[PDB]
C-alpha cells in the first residue's frame, strides 16, 4: 500500500479477529485482550460499498438486432457490422480490465489509509504517555488496566492523569 | 505495558490485478464478468409471440404456416432457425430492412386495400400453399388471365393511406419456370410492372425461365415492399405476371425482436436476450454472447474479473 | 500558548460524485457537460450558403427554385426542410450519397459539355419547372423526336474531362405516365439507354405507367450520376427516354454540409452545428444532440456532471 | 480522504477564512489571531488548475453527416447507423462518469494530503518546543508572542531559542 | 551526530504529463506510442502471395496475367496497385464484398462444373486476352452461335454443389459494342438469361451499345457470382449473350489479405501492416497508419505518450 | 507527491547516488558518507515493473480490411466506415491520454510514498535517541560510529543501547 502500515510495519493481520477489519490487542499485568474498532471498520467498509453500488448496475440503454443467424446478411454489410463490434469488444475489454485494476489498486490503499489514521489517532491521544514500537505497538510506561485500556480504545483516555508518571518513568 | 493496533486476515484470500500487481491476494472479491446462462427465453410479464414455423415476413404475405400470425401484438417476438416466409418458392428484395421494421413493429393490424376487379381471374392457387387442397398467400391475390393464353389487360390500380401512420404495401411479381407457362397464364408479350408514390418510383419485367425445384415448383415469386405516407397515394400499372396484395399492414407500436433456440419461460424475467437464452444480472459485463440483445451488460473477451472487497490479506 | 492548523469552509457548498460516494459536497464545482444551446446557426467569418427552398441535388439539375445556387461556393451548406430537388417529379438514384459528396464540395463550377444535336428536338419544357412560362431543369435537355410519332435516332455522345479533377455527370431517363405518351414523345419500340466510362457500365431501359400526379405529373424522370476520372471519357448510348446533361460540375474544394431549422448569425462563431442550431462551449461533453456535426464536444446521456475544484467541505 | 486530515482529525473547516484555503488560527496572551499560508493554498489551487487546463476541451476532429432528418436513409443502413452512434454513445457516458468521478477523488484527497503536509512542516519546525494536541492544534509550552507567531508562519522560527524554557516546562 | 535520507535524481530528465501537471521532469520514461515503420511486408513463416499483376478477383475468372494463381493457397495475400482482375473490359457486380471473401478464403481451389454443350460454338476469343494469340479468361467459356447471325437455342445448364463447403459460382453477360454486334454472336432478338438457386434467384437481359474503348474494346463483360450451399442446385437458362462459367471455386481455409506498395521481406516477423509496410512493436497505441491491419497496436492521433518510469526528478 | 517527501521536505535529490533509488546519507566523528537502501529500491521499481507488463502489449485481436484504397468502396457505405473509423480513433486517443496521465500521477506519488515509508521506518528505530531536523536529516545525540550507522541501514539498531547517552543529551 501507500500508507505503509499493511503488509508495511505491521507484520501481519489477525485471524482471530473476525469482530471488525481494524482492532486493538493490548498488553497488561491483568493479561491479554482483543477488540474491533467500530469507526474504522465501517468507514473502510462504506467505501466499499459505494463502490459496488456505482459498479454493480448494467444500462438502460437497448439495442436491436442489425445482423442475422437464421439467414445471413449481405457480404459487405456484414463485414462492416462485424468490423465495428469486434471494435466495440475491444473498447469494452479494455475498459473493463483498467476499470477493475485502478479500482482494486485504490481499495488496497483505502484500506492501508484506514489502518495508518487508526494507528495515529492512538499515537496523538497518548502523547508522551507512550511510545512507538515501530511493529505497530505502543509502549506504555505507566501502569494501564483493562478501564484505561477501554479508555484507549473509546477514546475517552484523558493522558493528564498518568502524565506525571510515566514522563518520570520514561 | 502495551496495546498494539492491527487488522483481519483470512487464510484463504482471492486473488486479483491491480495497476501494478498481477494475482495480489485480498480478504474478499467479487466477479465483475458474467458467465451465467440461463437456457430460456425468460418472458415473464411480457406479450410474446413465438413464430415457430412462421417467418417473420410471412406474417404480411400468409403462407398456410403463417395464418395464426396475420395479425398478431407484441412486446417481444421471437423467430425460430424452422421458420420460413414462403409456400410457393420466392424471397423479399430488402428482406433484413423488412424484418427488422417487423421485429420492432409491436405487431401489425390488417386492412382491405380495397381492390376490386373485372376481365381477369383472382384465384390462382398451388399445391405449394395446403390448407386441405391447393392454396395461396393468405394476404395476396394471384391475378389471372380469365382463360388459357388471354391477353391480360393493361392494368391500373391505386390506393391511398387515409390512416395516421405509414402503412407497408406489398406485391410480387411472378417468374414462370418457362415462357410458355407464362404466356399461358398471361399471354404473350413482354409484360410490364409499373409501381409508384409520391416519394417511390420503380419498374418491373418479370424472367421465365427454368429453375431448380423448391417447394415441387421451378417457379419463384418476387415479392416487393414500400411504406406509403399518411395521405400518399400508391398505383399499380401492369400487364401480368403481378400479385396484388389484398391487405395493408399498419405497425402497433414498440417490441424488441429475437433469434433463439430455447424454450420460452414464463417464471423468469429478463432483458438480455441471445440464442442460447436470457442472461439475467446485474454485473457490468458478460463473456457469454457478443451478439446479446435488449438491455444487457457490456461483452468484453475477459472470463473473469475480479474486484477486490477487502484490504490486502497478510496472513502469518 | 498554542498555534492550530485548518482550512477554510463554506455555508452552501456544491454535490459532485466520487468512486467511493454519491453527492459529496465540495467547496466549489464546475459542469463538464454543456446543456446551453445557441437556437442559431453562428455563421461569423464563413462563406455560408443557406439553400432555403433549393435541394441541394437541385444545384446540379437546376429546377427554377435553384437557379442562383448553379454555381454556389461555400464553407458551409445549408440544407432546409422546405428544399425540394425537382420541378418536374423525380428522383436520383444513390441519392444520400451524392449529397455527402457535395456537403463537403465547398460548391460547384459548371462546365459545357459540348454536346450538340441534330434529327431531333431539344427544348423539351412543362408547366411542372415554371419560368414565366413552362420551361426544364437549367442544366439539362429534354430531347425528343423532330416531330409527334417519329421514330429516334440512335444516339452516341460522348465527353472527355480533359480536367485536373473527376468531373460530376449526370442524366435521366423519362417514363412516361402511359406507353401512348412514350411513343408521341420518342417513336415506338422498347427504347434504351446506355452509359459507360472507363471504371462504370450501366444500362436502361425505361418503364412508362400511371403514378399518382406530382406537381400536375404522371410522369417521372430518373436522374443517375457519376464521377468521370481525369482524361476518362463517358458515352451516351440512347434510342430516347433520355434526358441530357448540358454541363459538368466540379467541385470546388472542402466545406461542410448542415440540416437546420433555425437562422443564420453572423454575430456568433461556433464549429458544432445540429438542426437547433450551434454548440459553442468549451466542455469535454454536450447533452444537447447526439447528431450533432462539426467540431463538437461529445455527446453523454447524462444532464450533468459536476467535477469538484475544491476540497471537501466540513462546516461546523 | 485518505491522509485523514480534513473531514477527519481536523474536526471542521473556517468559514472565516476567506484568504486562502489553508491557515493558521493561534492563541496567545495577546489573544486570538488567524492567518492563509500561501504555499499550501497556491500548491493545491495550481494543481486543480492544471486539472481544468487537461480537461475543459473539445477535439479539433471534424465529424460529419452521415444520415438524414428530412429524407430518411435506407432501413438497413439506417438501423446499422444508429446502432453504431447508441454504441458510441454508450462508451462516452461511460468515459465522462468515470472520468469525473476518479477526477474528484483524488481532488479532495489532494486538498487532504496538502493540509496534512503543512501540518507535518509545523510539527518539524517546533520540535520539542511543542506537543500535538490531537484536534490539528500544536500546545507551545514557553511564551510565543505575536513575533513567534509569525516567525512559524514565515518558517523562520528558531527552535533553538526557546529550547531550554519549554523543555523546562515539559 | 546524524543521517539523512534522500533520492536519486539526474542531470537530464524526462518530461510527462500528469493529472494535474504539463511538462514534469522524471528519472526516466518510455514511449507508448509507435512511429518507426518497416517499409517491407514482414512474412517471415507465412505462406505468401504476392498478386502483382494478377487481380484478386481475376483468380477466379484467370486473365492472362492470373495463370499461375488459378488455385493458390495462402496465409497472407498481398493486392498490388498494378493488380487488373481482367482481360476483355468488364467488372463484377458485389465486387467489394467477392474481394473480401477471397482475402480471407486461404486461396482457392478450382473444380469443373461438368458443362457440355452442343448445337453451338464454345471458344471465343479475343485479342485483349493474350497467350500467343487470341484467347480468353481460362476458367470461362465465350458460348457463341454455331455461325454469323444463327439464332441462340434456348438453354438450360445445372451444377449441383456435391461437396461440404459452398461453392463459388461466376458466370458473365456479355454486352456488345452493338445491336448487329450482338445479332452477329448470338442471333437477334431481346437475349434473356436467368440464374436461380435454393436461395438466390435473378434475371438478366443484356444492353449493347458504344462504350469507349478499354483494352482495345468497345463491349464489356458483366461478370457475376453467387456461393452455392452444399448439395443445392444453380441453373443457367440462357439465351445468348452468357459467358459460361468452366470451373468451380471452393476455399481452402483462412487467410489474411493486405493492400501495399512495398517488397515482401521473409527475414523479419510482423503481424500489423498497412500499405507502406509492417509495424513492429509491444507498444499498444501507434500512430503511423490507422488503417492499418492484423494485430495491431491502437491508432491513436498523439505522435508521443511518455509513461513515467522513474520518481520526480528534482536536481540541486 | 501526496506525501511531501519528495520535492517536498527532502529538498533535492542526490545525482552521487548511482547504486538506488532511496538510500543514506550519515555524519559522524568518521566523516561523511553514503548507501543505497535496496528494499526501498526494490519495492518501487518491482511496481514500476509490474505497470509496464500490463501496459506493454497489443491485443490478439485480429482486424482484416473492410474499405479499399485501389478502387474505392462505394460513397455511402465508405462514409460509414470513415465516421466509425474517426470515431475509435478519438476514443482510443483519449484512453491513450488518459491512460498514461493517470498512471504518471500515480507513479510519481508511489516514489514519494516509498521514501517517505523508508524515513518512517528510521524515526521509529531510533525512538528518543535522536530527532527530526525536518529537512529529511535525524540528529543522534549519542555517538555513532560507522558500525552505529551500518546497524540503523541494516535495522539491527538497538535503540536501548544508546538510550541512557541520547537521554541524558537532550
Ligand atoms: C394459377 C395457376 O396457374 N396455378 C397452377 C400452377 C402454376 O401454373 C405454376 O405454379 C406457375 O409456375 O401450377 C400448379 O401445378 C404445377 C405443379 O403441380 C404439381 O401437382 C406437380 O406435382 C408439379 O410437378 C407441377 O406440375 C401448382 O400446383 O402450382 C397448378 C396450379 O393450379
Ligand atoms: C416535352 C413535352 O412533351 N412536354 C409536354 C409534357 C410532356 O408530354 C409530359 O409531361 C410527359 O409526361 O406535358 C405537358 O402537359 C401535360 C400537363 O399539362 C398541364 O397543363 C395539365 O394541367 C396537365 O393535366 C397535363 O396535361 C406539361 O406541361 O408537362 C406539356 C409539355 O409541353
Ligand atoms: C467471340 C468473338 O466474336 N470474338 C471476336 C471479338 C468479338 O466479336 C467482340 O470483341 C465482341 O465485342 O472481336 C474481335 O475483334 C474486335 C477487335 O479486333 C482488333 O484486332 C481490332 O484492333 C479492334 O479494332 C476490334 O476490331 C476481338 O479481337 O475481340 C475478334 C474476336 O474473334
Ligand atoms: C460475422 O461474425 C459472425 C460470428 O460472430 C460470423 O458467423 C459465424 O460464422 C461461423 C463460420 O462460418 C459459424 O460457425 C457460426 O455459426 C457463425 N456465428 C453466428 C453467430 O452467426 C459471420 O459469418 C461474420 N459475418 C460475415 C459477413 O463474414
Ligand atoms: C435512427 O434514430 C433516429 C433518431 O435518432 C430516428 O429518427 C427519429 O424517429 C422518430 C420516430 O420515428 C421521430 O419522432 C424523430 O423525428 C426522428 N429523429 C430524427 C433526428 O430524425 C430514426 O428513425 C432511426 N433510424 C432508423 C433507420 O430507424
Ligand atoms: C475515407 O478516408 C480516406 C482516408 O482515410 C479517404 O481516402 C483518401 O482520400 C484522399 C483525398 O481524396 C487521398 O489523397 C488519399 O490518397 C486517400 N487515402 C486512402 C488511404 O485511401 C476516402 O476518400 C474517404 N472515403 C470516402 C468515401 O470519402
Ligand atoms: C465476500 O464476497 C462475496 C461476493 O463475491 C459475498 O457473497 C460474501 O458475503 C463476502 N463475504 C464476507 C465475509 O463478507
Ligand atoms: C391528411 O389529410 C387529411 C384530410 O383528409 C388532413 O386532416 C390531415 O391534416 C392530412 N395529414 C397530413 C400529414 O397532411
Ligand atoms: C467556483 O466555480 C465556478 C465555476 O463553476 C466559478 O465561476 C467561480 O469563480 C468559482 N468560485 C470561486 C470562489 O472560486
Ligand atoms: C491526362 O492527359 C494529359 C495529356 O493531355 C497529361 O498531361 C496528363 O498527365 C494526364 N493525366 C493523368 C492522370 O494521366
Ligand atoms: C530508461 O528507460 C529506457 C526506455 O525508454 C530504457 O532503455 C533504459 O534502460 C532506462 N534507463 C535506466 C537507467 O534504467
Ligand atoms: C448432402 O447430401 C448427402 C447425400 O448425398 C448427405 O450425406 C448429407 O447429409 C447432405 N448434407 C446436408 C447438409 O444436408
Amino acid at each position: 500500500g501507500l500508507f505503509g502500515a499493511i503488509a508495511g510495519f505491521i507484520e501481519n493481520g489477525w485471524e482471530g479477529l473476525i469482530d471488525g477489519w481494524y482492532g486493538f490487542r493490548h498488553q497488561n499485568a491483568q493479561g491479554e485482550g482483543t477488540a474491533a474498532d467500530y469507526k474504522s471498520t465501517q468507514s473502510a467498509i462504506d467505501q466499499i460499498t459505494g463502490k459496488l453500488n456505482r459498479l454493480i448496475e448494467k444500462t438502460n440503454q437497448q439495442f436491436e438486432l442489425i445482423d442475422n443467424e437464421f439467414t445471413e446478411v449481405e457480404k459487405q454489410i456484414g463485414n462492416v457490422i462485424n468490423w465495428t463490434r469486434d471494435s466495440m469488444t475491444e473498447v469494452w475489454s479494455y475498459n473493463a480490465e483498467l476499470l477493475v485494476a485502478m479500482e482494486n489498486q485504490h481499495t488496497i490503499d483505502l484500506a492501508d489509509s484506514e489502518m495508518n489514521k487508526l494507528y495515529e489517532r492512538v499515537k496523538r491521544q497518548l502523547r508522551e504517555n507512550a511510545e512507538e514500537d515501530g511493529t505497530g505497538c505502543f509502549e506504555i510506561f505507566h501502569k494501564c488496566d483493562d478501564d484505561c485500556m477501554a479508555s484507549i480504545r473509546n477514546n475517552t483516555y484523558d493522558h493528564s492523569r498518568y502524565r506525571e508518571e510515566a514522563m518520570q518513568n520514561r | 505495558d502495551k496495546i498494539c493496533l492491527g487488522h483481519h486476515a483470512v487464510s484463504n484470500g482471492t486473488k486479483v490485478n491491480t495497476l501494478t500487481e498481477r494475482g495480489v491476494e485480498v480478504v474478499n472479491a467479487t466477479e465483475t464478468v458474467e458467465r451465467t446462462n440461463v437456457p430460456r427465453i425468460c418472458s415473464k410479464g411480457k406479450r410474446t409471440v413465438d413464430l415457430g414455423q412462421c417467418g417473420l415476413l410471412g406474417t404480411i404475405t400468409g403462407p398456410p404456416q403463417c395464418d395464426q400470425f396475420l395479425e398478431f401484438s407484441a412486446d417481444l417476438i421471437i423467430e425460430r432457425r424452422e421458420g420460413s416466409d414462403v409456400c410457393y418458392p420466392g424471397k423479399f428484395v430488402n428482406e433484413e430492412a423488412l424484418r427488422q421494421i417487423l421485429r420492432e413493429s409491436g405487431g401489425i393490424d390488417k386492412e382491405t386495400m380495397g381492390f376490386t376487379y373485372s376481365g381477369i381471374r383472382t384465384n390462382g392457387a398451388t399445391s405449394a400453399c395446403r390448407r386441405s387442397g391447393s392454396s395461396f398467400y393468405a394476404e395476396m391475390k394471384w391475378l389471372l388471365s380469365n382463360t388459357d393464353n388471354a391477353a391480360f389487360p393493361q392494368m391500373t390500380k391505386s390506393y391511398k393511406n387515409t390512416r395516421k401512420d405509414p402503412a407497408l404495401i406489398i406485391w410480387g411479381i411472378h417468374h414462370s419456370g418457362s415462357t410458355t407457362e407464362q404466356t399461358k397464364l398471361y399471354g404473350s408479350g413482354n409484360k410490364l410492372i409499373t409501381v409508384g408514390s409520391s416519394n417511390y418510383q420503380q419498374s418491373f419485367v418479370p424472367s421465365p425461365g427454368a429453375r431448380p425445384q423448391v417447394n415441387g415448383q421451378s417457379g419463384r415469386i418476387d415479392f416487393h415492399w414500400l411504406m406509403l405516407n399518411p395521405n400518399d397515394t400508391v398505383t399499380f400499372s401492369f400487364n401480368g405476371a403481378f400479385i396484388a396484395p389484398d391487405r395493408a399492414s399498419f405497425l402497433r407500436g414498440k417490441s424488441m425482436g429475437i433469434q433463439s433456440s430455447v424454450q420460452v419461460d414464463a417464471n423468469c424475467e429478463g432483458d438480455c436476450y441471445h440464442s442460447g437464452g436470457t442472461i439475467i444480472s446485474n454485473l457490468p459485463f458478460q463473456n457469454i454472447n457478443s451478439r446479446a440483445v435488449g438491455k444487457c451488460p457490456r461483452y468484453v473477451k475477459q472470463e473473469s474479473l475480479m474486484l477486490a472487497t477487502g484490504m490486502k490479506n497478510v496472513p502469518e
